[PDB]
């Protein structure tokens, strides 16, 4: 039932900038149910950011998450070649979770 | 952290001996349906679940119950503790053919699928505590609320 | 660490069913929810369901509500799930994911922190 859309499509940078990619939802969403993924070609989706802030082991501090209700951002602050993947935010706070569309960052 | 979980005052209670399982559900159950928490016939729905999928944990000392249902007939977040005065025999949850002797019901009713194993969790801490569960066999409904209510708030 | 081996890739008919399953590792089994997420070529991450093993109480999204199974088994810490009435739209890698825990190895957090390498299902005849 709650859409997650994902804000921009594609975005391309270049190392050391900072990048905010957004995440609207339809429904007022819980914060504390609000994760983002990183998912590199061939590769399976990594756990960045759970719980709107709260950032998983081993993520490096230069990626942070936040926001509230329906606004949410991750802000991926000195990017660096590594990071060149899609990212997608989702929500838990009810059956069914849902993904969003997806953030390409190149 | 088991968050955004309601706890009232009328959630804790005593059952005399002569109840069985689905009485000790039926009463655990009330309650919730008064306060608008779960649907009216939530605990119909638990009594089904349990016969399928048993919740009973022999934890020494004081062996445990976590009777349940589907998040689907639940509304809004909530726990409700039942002391027994006599052991009532819940089957394993673990599929072990031993009989687990309950003394204390942990009703479970939670709206979220993904809030489930934050309670389990909190519950697991709670039942290891030797000291606090054999408080809960002697303390009375108000004393039993107070308990739980300043253990629940971290 | 944790760890989820699934099965091989399998290429099935139009009508028939198939079943994945998800050997976990690593850490505790049965206190811990393990989801079944899917995505087809070029189309992103939907969650088809999951399952917390300790009480067997497995949960559905709408969409796959009838056509997905998902099940358990504690004696060999394997997770399963069977999608039947495959079509062409089912062709996708399905990943099982189990959701990570508070701090280093701790209090389960809902989001998917381990997955596994992935099946790859192709429909086609």
């Amino acid at each position: 039932e709650i859409v997650l859309t994902q804000s921009p499509g594609t975005l391309s940078l270049s190392p050391g900038e900072r990048a905010t990619l957004s995440c609207r939802a339809s429904q007022s969403v819980s914060s504390s149910y609000l994760a983002w993924y990183q998912q590199k070609p061939g590769q399976a989706p990594r756990l960045l950011i759970y719980g709107a802030s709260s950032r998983a082991t081993g993520i490096p501090d230069r990626f942070s998450g936040s926001g509230s209700g329906t606004d949410f951002t991750l802000t991926i602050s000195r990017l660096e070649p590594e990071d060149f993947a899609v990212y997608y935010c989702q929500q838990y706070g009810s059956s069914p979770s849902t993904f969003g569309q997806g953030t390409k960052v190149e | 952290a088991m968050q955004g979980i309601h706890f009232r005052r009328h959630y804790v209670r005593h059952l005399p001996k002569e109840v069985s399982q689905n009485d000790i559900i039926k009463a655990l159950a009330s309650p919730l349906i008064n306060d608008g928490m779960v649907v009216s016939d939530f605990a119909d729905h638990v009594i089904t679940r349990e016969q399928n999928f048993p919740t009973g944990l022999p934890v020494e000392p004081v062996g445990v119950a976590i009777p349940h249902t589907d998040s689907k007939y639940v509304r809004q977040n909530a726990i409700s503790v039942g002391i027994l005065a006599e052991p009532v025999n819940f089957e394993d949850a673990g599929g072990e053919p031993d009989p687990v002797p309950v003394r204390v019901v942990f009703m479970l009713a939670l709206g979220n699928w993904f809030d489930i194993t934050n309670v389990l969790w909190w519950i697991m801490d709670v039942i290891q505590d030797e000291d606090f569960m054999q408080q809960l066999l002697v303390m009375n409904d108000d004393e039993i609320y107070q308990s739980i209510y300043t253990r629940i708030s971290e | 660490q944790v760890q989820l081996v699934q099965s091989g890739a399998e290429v099935k008919k139009p009508g028939s069913s198939v079943k994945v399953s998800c050997k976990a590792s690593g850490g505790t089994f049965s206190s811990y929810a393990i989801s079944w997420v899917r995505q087809a070529p070029g189309q992103g991450l939907e969650w088809m369901g999951g399952i917390i093993p300790i009480f067997g109480t497995a949960n559905y999204a709408q969409k796959f509500q009838g056509r997905v199974t998902i099940t358990a088994d504690k004696s060999t810490s394997t997770a399963y799930m069977e999608l039947s009435s495959l079509r062409s739209e089912d062709t996708a890698v399905y990943y099982c994911a189990r959701e990570g825990t508070t701090g280093w190895g701790g209090k389960p957090i809902g989001a998917f922190a381990y997955w596994g390498q992935g099946t790859l299902v192709t429909v086609s005849s």
